[PDB]
């Protein structure tokens, strides 16, 4: 089952990268993170919205560098 | 397993939704062909695991100028280029050619393949 | 790097209809990626970044107004919808995925309707309706060679949203295969530098900018620099940094620092009339070499 394998990569990736925004404010993880959590399958609807909110929730805080 | 996997890919075609991850049992898929192409069977293939035969896109036909005038030839009508599988093109010759009677000028469209008639100089 | 305390104007508000609004994200968007890859947003204000974001935010949710049922894109609703349109909006929203949020159904709905309805057997994409607006799509406007530069550009568009409508676009690389197969064989019989290098790009992110190809590409340059045709200068910026994006794919740096003297030379900092793709490409390129700088 490929796609549902990669259909959950992307969701892992994307937890990384936005966890690793979360602890690191920069433009580099934002880039990363937005990347990854736009490439989430629609099946995962609710989590990607969370996610977004997150990032969100951190660019409400602000970005060094 | 009674479900379904992913619906088959076919050529020059694609189904007409967002590509699911898993599928429903006893959900059928609409598919499409490209631009000019002609489609050959059910368009909604019915989903046990095993999906339904997907129809096939028959290709069509491209009468580019190179070949024309390498045979020395025009259309009728000179200029649509492109051709769907059955449409029946007329040739005619340029000037000072004459037709040599290797094919009949009106040529037919089956799948790729589409017989040029020729025209020689005096 | 070029100073950002010029590029201060293209932090601008979208305003427009199908077309207009476009014009208004082009340099937010292409302005907001240079300073990102480019690491020069603590001189220039990091405080703006997170503003211009949400002004790219307002050109995207207003640009899907003008989302025609067939996830194609027009000036209005009622009209006709345009393949050059509908590849620039998917160009513009693949680079904006690093930046604010998208909905990717949206891209792949118009990468699915370009590869289905706008591209021929021959692999050609055709504009069945073009824009009004003629000055925002550079040096495409020039009719010689439509064929090859449209379809170069439908297929960078194309290859761009490669990553977010992989899984959900089977066609895709079909179609992609059937575009670079039209580039290809229509290659050596150009004569437009425009062109050459707008393929050129199509061509190394293919893969196929080789052999007698490639030699083409190369020796289009005048002076080992540039990609210029007898026109407005905005066509010869435009063409040179397709070439530049090309060269960066192609990993000859030993080409690229006269090309990027040259484009730091012509001191293009955006603006103007119909400034829209020429804009969008220097930037574009430019902040790919600092990405890719050996």
């Amino acid at each position: 089952t490929d796609a549902t394998i990669k259909k959950e990569q992307k969701l892992i990736q994307a937890q990384n990268l936005v966890r690793e925004f979360e602890k690191t404010h920069t433009v580099s993880a934002h880039r990363k993170a937005q990347k990854a959590v736009n490439l989430v399958s629609f099946e995962y609807k609710v989590k990607k919205m969370v996610l977004q909110e997150r990032i969100d929730n951190v660019l409400k805080q602000g970005l060094v560098r | 397993a009674e479900k379904c996997g992913p619906p088959p890919p076919i050529d020059n075609g694609d189904i007409t939704s967002f590509l699911l991850s898993v599928y429903a049992p006893g959900s059928s898929v609409e598919y499409q062909c490209q631009n000019l192409y002609q489609l050959e069977g059910n368009n909604q293939i019915t989903c046990n695991g095993q999906w339904s035969e997907p129809p096939k896109c028959l290709d069509p036909c491209v009468i580019s100028q190179e070949i024309m005038e390498k045979y020395n030839i025009k259309l009728k009508w000179t200029q649509k280029l492109y051709s769907r599988t059955g449409d029946i093109v007329e040739f005619v010759c340029k000037s000072g050619y004459h037709p040599t009677k290797s094919h009949s000028f009106r040529a037919m469209c089956q799948n790729g393949k589409l017989v040029y008639p020729s025209c020689e100089e005096k | 790097s070029t100073d950002a305390e010029r590029l201060k104007h293209l932090i601008v508000t979208p305003s427009g209809a199908g077309e207009q609004n476009m014009i208004g994200m082009t340099p937010t968007v292409i302005a907001v990626h240079y300073l990102d890859e480019t690491e020069q947003w603590e001189k220039f204000g990091l405080e703006k970044r997170q503003g211009a974001l949400e002004l790219i935010k307002k050109g995207y949710t207003q640009q899907l107004a003008f989302r025609q049922p067939s996830s194609a894109f027009a000036a209005f609703v009622k009209r006709a919808p345009s393949t050059w349109l509908t590849a620039y909006v998917v160009k513009v929203f693949s680079l904006a995925v690093n930046l604010i949020a998208i909905d990717s159904q949206v891209l792949c709905g118009a990468v699915k309707w370009l590869i289905l309805e706008k591209q021929k057997p021959d692999g050609v994409f055709q504009e069945d309706a073009p824009v009004i607006h003629q000055e925002m799509i550079g040096g495409l406007r020039n009719n010689n060679e439509k064929d090859m530069a449209l379809t170069a550009f439908v297929l960078i568009s194309l290859q761009e949203a490669k990553d977010i409508c992989e899984e959900q676009v089977n066609s895709l690389p079909g179609s992609i295969t059937k575009a670079g197969d039209f580039l290809e064989a229509n290659y050596m019989n150009l004569q437009r530098s425009y062109t050459v290098a707008i393929a050129g790009y199509a061509l190394a992110q293919m893969g196929r900018l080789k052999g007698p190809l490639l030699n083409k590409f190369l020796t289009t340059a005048k002076d080992k620099n540039r990609w210029e045709d007898p026109g407005k200068q905005l066509y010869n910026v435009e063409a040179t940094s397709y070439a530049l994006l090309a060269l960066l794919q192609l990993k000859d740096f030993d080409f690229v620092p006269p090309v990027v003297r040259w484009l730091n030379e012509q001191r293009y900092y955006g603006g103007g009339y119909g400034s829209t793709q020429a804009t969008f490409m220097v930037f574009q390129a430019l902040a790919q070499y600092q990405k890719d700088a050996p």
